[PDB]
């Protein structure tokens, strides 16, 4: 199967800027009839893909003219003249010249803007969690940018990694930020024995890692 | 034209699921039907194609033996049979029209999500969380509502009739070991939280479960 490699894996660009996406083929995908069958698709979040460009020189109907395509036997690129909010999504290249036909890796598109510092928070378990027989330790990092984020679970001077949940949120729209919520499930026998818990995070905005902690013993 | 796909499916490991793509408004027998897989992680993977008019089918090397394509001409429907399943097969499956070397893949199905998991349907267990006692109180403070031990998706979390929507961050559900969870943190004025009532609502259409647990200061 012809392998199609797409770069860059991500592309942050502020509104109105030029966007360039390149797709490369493991083999030449030219066809005898003078056309090369390469197509570009856009999949906005929570929706099925859409057709933007086919036969790169050509272009689908009902699509803004800012999109354009070019390439040769094994190298192709797609250009967006002016970026807009509606243009956010994942872009795939599709080759329709050699059976079987394969998609590209995908090039997620973000919008870059004035970065913001993270706002960390920590919520210890609640009464219901105590009664059930567990302990839900959650540290919230809301409205931070960019993805240069790493959170370390330090507790009473000891770093614990087992049971550490990693799940962030896609880029927002009103804030265009990212959020991180990592959780550490604890049991009653283990929850009380520890005295102090800390939520350790690092970011490019502040070289010195931030610290946030609380003590169970009170 | 319109391509209609079957509904969502949940299957135990080792079973087989058959999903359908029904096309209308065009010559069904004269167009190839392309089956595409999208794992939650990333990427679009083409499983293969079938031409309903003949019985011709193609498969990608990765999916050979895993999938089997069949088509019914009397009813404008095409099927994909997935062989012995695993957790890896959990993804959203798409069907799309296609005519090679000519106008290409301008219509897609809505997608059909398949979930492979040994779990059974479970009702949500929402445990609202409040700021820890060993923490400073300032004007800006986050809130917390945790839903865990529920299955299957989706579960919608919202405040009291959208009492305060903007400023929330609902993180994607993740499996601790066998069941999904969810974290949703929102920010409200410190002077208004003890005065105004804020609560998180939980809905589980699959389990027909609705919960409303208010959060009070620790
Ligand atoms: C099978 O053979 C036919 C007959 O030669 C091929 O049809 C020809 O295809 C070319 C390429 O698409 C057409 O030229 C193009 O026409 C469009 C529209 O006028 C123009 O915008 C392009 O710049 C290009 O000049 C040509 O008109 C067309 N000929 C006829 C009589 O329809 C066909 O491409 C071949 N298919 C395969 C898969 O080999």
């Amino acid at each position: 199967d012809v392998l199609m490699t797409q770069t860059p894996l991500s592309l942050p660009v502020s509104l109105g800027d030029q966007a360039s996406i390149s797709c490369r083929s493991s083999q030449s995908i030219v066809h005898s009839n003078g056309n090369t069958y390469l197509e570009w698709y856009l999949q906005k979040p929570g929706q099925s893909p859409k057709l933007l460009i086919y036969k790169v020189s050509n272009r689908f109907s009902g699509v803004p003219d800012r999109f354009s395509g070019s390439g040769s036997g094994t190298d192709f690129t797609l250009k967006i003249s002016r970026v807009e909010a509606e243009d956010l999504g994942v872009y795939y290249c599709f080759q329709g010249s050699h059976v079987p036909w394969t998609f590209g890796g995908g090039t997620k598109l973000e919008i870059k803007r004035a970065d913001a510092a993270p706002t960390v928070s920590i919520f210890p378990p609640s009464s219901e969690q105590l009664t059930s027989g567990g302990a839900s330790v959650v540290c919230f990092l809301n409205n931070f940018y960019p993805k240069d984020i790493n959170v370390k679970w330090k507790i009473d001077g000891s770093e614990r990694q087992n049971g550490v949940l990693n799940s962030w949120t896609d880029q927002d729209s009103k804030d265009s930020t990212y959020s991180m919520s990592s959780t550490l499930t604890l049991t009653k026998d283990e929850y009380e024995r520890h005295n102090s818990y800390t939520c350790e995070a690092t970011h490019k905005t502040s070289t010195s890692p931030i610290v946030k902690s609380f003590n169970r013993n009170e | 034209v319109q391509l209609q796909q079957s509904g969502a499916e949940v299957m135990k490991p080792g079973a087989s699921v058959k999903i359908s793509c029904k096309g209308t408004g065009y010559t069904f027998s004269s167009y190839w039907i392309e089956w595409v897989k999208q794992r939650p992680g990333h990427g679009l993977e083409r499983i293969g194609e079938i031409l309903p008019g003949s019985g011709s089918t193609n498969y990608n090397e990765k999916f050979r033996g895993k999938a089997t394509f069949t088509a019914d001409k009397s009813s404008k429907t095409a099927y994909m049979q997935l062989s012995s399943l695993t957790s890896e097969d959990s993804a959203v499956y798409y069907c799309a029209r296609y005519l090679p070397y000519y106008y290409a893949m301008d219509y897609w199905g809505q997608g059909t999500s398949v979930t492979v998991s040994s779990a059974k349907t479970t009702p949500p267990s929402v445990y609202p969380l409040a700021p820890g006692s060993a923490a400073q109180t300032n004007s800006m403070v986050t809130l917390g509502c945790l839903v865990k031990g529920y299955f299957p998706e989706p579960v919608t979390v919202t405040w009291n009739s959208g009492s305060l929507s903007s400023g929330v961050h609902t993180f994607p559900a993740v499996l601790q070991s066998d069941l999904y969870t969810l974290s949703s943190s929102v920010t409200v004025p410190s002077s208004t939280w003890p005065s105004e009532t804020v609560t998180c609502n939980v809905a589980h259409p699959a389990s027909s479960t609705k919960v409303d647990k208010k959060i009070v200061p620790r």
